[PDB]
RNA sequence: GUACGUGAAAUUGCUGAAAGGGAAGCAUUGGAAAUCAG
RNA sequence: GUUUGGGUAUAGGGGCGAAAGACUAAUCGAACCAUCUAGUAGCUGGUUC
RNA sequence: GCAGAUCUUGGUGGAAGUAGCAAAUAUUCAAAUGAGAACUUUGAAGACUGAAGUGGGGAAAGGUUCCAUGUGAACAGCAGUU
RNA sequence: GGAAGUCGGCAAAAUGGGAAUCGAUUCCCACUGUCCCUAUCUACUAUCUAGCGAAACCACAGCCUGGGGAACGGGCCAGGCAAAAUCAGCGGGG
RNA sequence: UGGACCCACUAAUAGGGAGCUGGGUUCCUACUGAUGAAG
RNA sequence: AUGUGGAACGGGGUAUUGUAAGCAGCUGCUGAGAUUAAGCCUUUGUUCCCAAGAUUUG
RNA sequence: AAAACUUUCAGCAACGGAUCUCUUGGCUCUCGCAUCGAUGAAGAACGCAGCGAAAUGCGAUACGUAAUGUGAAUUG
């Protein structure tokens, strides 16, 4: 269905950016009727939604 | 009716001097074209990991020849309606000759 | 409603009307013209072969700046198009009009279009920055129904001379 | 049938009739078709 | 390779201006608004069977 | 008693489906919803703004545009399930 | 080849610079599609298509030659002529 | 004809009719291409 | 519309560049490797597809 | 030399809102009356109904209370 308030939600529970926030593509069911927060945390202690980690600058080439 | 092939397409010779900021959106529209009039279909569904094989190497590089694998499966929505899937092929030298899946 | 022509009757016809319909005018005239006295099966194979740019309406009336075409040259012009959301409304009256004439029990093989026709609707304002970007809907009503296909005096001499002319014979 | 009394003109669509080689309109006479009348 | 926000003051043949005869709410042949005003017409264009 | 007054008000035309549509590099594949998907949502891929941001906040100003649910009559020079 | 173009090194290339006269001018050297003399390449537009969709202007219109005292004009006179529907250009005629 | 009346070339550099810039005063129709129904 | 039929690839020739990666020991493989029709030529190569749909015609 | 196109005519359908009829409105004339406010006026604001946004009424006693008259409603 829609998910921009999910996805919202999910950036403001895991404190991180909404580009970082993995929302998975075949649980769409769950993670739609998943509106409120509580229920966002449970997502996340399941597993559905998960915060892809961090970027490198790559200071290995930085140093060299 | 439900076939499946490995093809070799010639990429250079399908988009020879087509402009830089479309090489990949006309590699994929002559990829479907070309499983269209190979297959004798309508509808053909690009696989997702073919369509990363595509964009590589940038928008304006599309290597020369490519080797698919065309799957006339049926369709899921209607037995009497066929559909071509097409997947890529992970291959050491794409100068090879089609041949037939089992 | 009464229609534009005297046919609709329930002898042998099926009616169908949409008012107030966000197409053009122009564009639906075209359509109607093109379909007009065409069979049922045969508007439907037209329509679709339209929206699948295999066939081309001909716009005969308003063809200013349209372009020329190969499509055309079934209809013995060269401006030809292929305007999708004309064609969409047509349809959808024509299957209406179908389904009105299995309502009223007409034999669905022998079904033509015997009277179709768009006229203007009023015009909805709407404003560019100043002027109007007037729209121009269109009334389209199409009528389908099956296909079905001397006293003078003698003078006295004029007599005279025929009867003479008997008895010879 | 609420976009609702009556519903004109400009303008538009369809049908029928007719005309059309760089204008169209109008007038006079008459034919042709249609129509009405004594 | 002084600028600027807010507060306040200056009001119409006035104010303001390193002065262009410039700015003063997209208007400065002379700000805008309403009355006198239905202003003044040797003039122009229309004036109906 | 109107044919005019670059007349007033209203309505409608030909030009004409014509001129034209916006700067701001660039989108593609699959799936889901859906009557309907180039434009909605998710994933994957390719890009951009590149800390003097297409970032996060405020003052003036606007005033409910905020959030949820539903709709797709009208508006979003295409479309729309947004 | 090297300003032969143009009122003239406008603009690019030399990286702009050397000497004289009063920043300007001149001179010599230098450079180059300004030119001989144009050719080629790329993007956008224009082209077609789906959707949307105007305005100015509008007595009516739309071929030319000679004449119509003028103002010759498109209508009038005498001629050449004259065949549907259209598309993309260029702008002569308003 | 090429260059700043001038000096060259040239066989010759003859005379006239019916888009642009400098110093000087203080829609339709035409033309060109492209289709196109029809005895 | 079953044919010296067409198409997609493949080989060869012809061209462009310049001697690849790797194996190695500048040298050898290596005038190699890459590209080659997108408006190049050829094909006893393989695979695949066509004896179909619509419209107008005395 | 048929269609299409353009134009003219007629029927129908559109577009538009003229005409005809109406009218709890306006305009004009005549007659009668003299009555605002610090005991808070005119005006403005904000609220008040079971379901009301505007109009009207009213003011926390709020689409009103008291008193008098009518006599059986209000109405979606």
């Amino acid at each position: 269905a829609n998910l921009r308030t999910q996805k919202r939600l999910a950036a403001s529970v895991l404190k991180c950016g909404k580009r970082k926030v993995w929302m998975d593509p075949n649980e769409i069911s769950e993670i739609s009727n998943a509106n409120s927060r509580q229920n966002v945390r449970k997502l996340i202690k399941d597993g559905l939604v998960i915060r892809k980690p961090n970027l490198m600058h790559s200071r290995f080439r930085i140093r060299k | 009716q439900v076939v499946t092939r490995d093809y070799t397409i010639h990429m250079h010779k399908r988009l020879y001097g087509v402009s830089f900021k479309k090489r990949a959106p006309r590699a994929i529209k002559e990829i479907v074209a070309f499983a269209q009039k190979h297959m004798q279909t309508k509808e053909v569904r690009v696989d997702p990991s073919l369509n990363k094989e595509v964009w590589k190497r940038g928008i304006r590089n599309v290597p020369h020849r490519l080797r698919l694998r065309l799957s006339r499966k049926r369709s899921d929505e209607d037995d009497k309606a066929l559909y071509t899937y097409v997947q890529a092929v992970d291959v050491a030298n794409p100068k090879m000759e089609t041949t037939v899946v089992e | 409603v009464r229609y534009s022509a005297s046919p609709a009757l329930e002898t042998k016809c099926a009616k169908a009307r949409g008012a107030y319909l966000r197409t053009h005018f122009k564009n639906s005239r075209e359509v109607a013209f093109t379909i007009n006295g065409m069979s049922l099966k045969k508007a439907f194979i037209f329509l679709d072969n339209v929206k699948e740019h295999k066939q081309a309406v001909p716009f005969r009336r308003f063809n200013g700046g349209v372009g020329r075409t190969a499509q055309g040259k079934e209809f013995g012009v060269t401006q030809a198009r292929w305007p999708v959301k004309s064609v969409k409304f047509f349809y959808d009256l024509l299957k209406n009009a179908e389904a009105n004439a299995e309502a009223k029990g007409l034999d669905m093989d022998k079904l033509i279009i015997k009277h179709v026709q768009v006229n203007a609707a009023p015009k909805q304002r709407r404003r560019t920055y100043v002027t109007a970007y007037l729209s121009s809907p269109s009334h389209i009503e199409i009528i389908v129904a099956e296909e079905e296909e001397t006293v003078s005096r003698v003078s006295l001499k004029q007599g005279a001379k025929a009867r003479n002319l008997a008895a010879r014979k």
